[PDB]
């Protein structure tokens, strides 16, 4: 069976930055993208960016150039995703999904990250 | 980059109606299209692939079609488990962008 896990619930300041992880099991995470997806509350999903575990290369929406960095850890089977400068705008759930050009078949849970007001 | 229009945003219908939701791409997209069905409180789940390719249990009364830049996803007769949230996504160039989504939600 496919599991993709993600990491808990953040609750952080503004302008500070966040990691969350997502560890996969049941596959090998060098054989697909691997893709982060926004979601804020009561609202759309959002394709953030995707890596290729197999050598590295990340591509994103270029609305989170620099807001967002996505890195592997094949070793762990886990990628990460690095927030910075934080403000209410990232408030959101963060899915991590893996897949190719047919569509994502396989989505974690989601992690929950709450900005905290003044940014 | 290619972006994705969406619509209807938000539809309120009643089991046993027939529904349309339509994507629109700003480019060709060549048929690399999906749908996604969000129910409340849950992960997405892929729905359609290939613009019209029905994912893993997908019921008959699901039917996506289009080419270029112009899909659609019909829902007929639409049942109890149906209401939710749907998004299309292409996978053309990146970025492989999403919909805004549709919210089926039942009439009250």
């Amino acid at each position: 069976e496919v599991q993709l896990q993600q990491s808990g619930p953040e609750l952080v300041k503004p302008g500070a930055s966040v990691k969350l992880s997502c560890t996969a099991s049941g596959f090998n995470i060098k054989d697909t993208f691997m893709h982060w997806v926004k979601q804020r509350p009561e609202q759309g999903l959002e394709w953030i960016g995707r890596i290729d575990p197999a050598n590295g290369n990340t591509e994103y929406d270029p609305k989170f150039q620099g807001k967002a960095t996505i890195t592997a850890d094949t070793s762990s089977n886990t990628v990460n995703l690095q927030l910075s400068s934080l403000t209410s705008e990232d408030t959101a759930v963060y899915y991590c999904a893996s897949g190719g050009e047919l569509g994502f078949p396989y989505w974690g849970q989601g992690t929950l990250v709450t900005v905290s007001a003044g940014g | 980059d290619i972006q994705m229009t969406q619509s209807p945003a938000k539809l309120w219908a009643s089991v046993g109606e027939t529904v349309t939701i339509t994507c629109r791409a700003s480019g060709n997209i060549h048929n690399y299209l999906a749908w996604y069905q969000q129910k409340q409180g849950k992960s997405p789940q892929l729905l359609v692939y290939n613009a019209k390719t029905l994912a893993d249990g997908v019921p008959s009364r699901f039917s996506g079609s289009g080419s270029g830049t112009q899909y659609s996803l019909k829902i007929n007769s639409l049942q109890p488990e149906d209401f939710g949230s749907y998004y299309c996504q292409h996978f053309w160039s990146t970025p492989w962008t999403f919909g805004g989504g549709t919210k089926l939600m039942i009439k009250r």
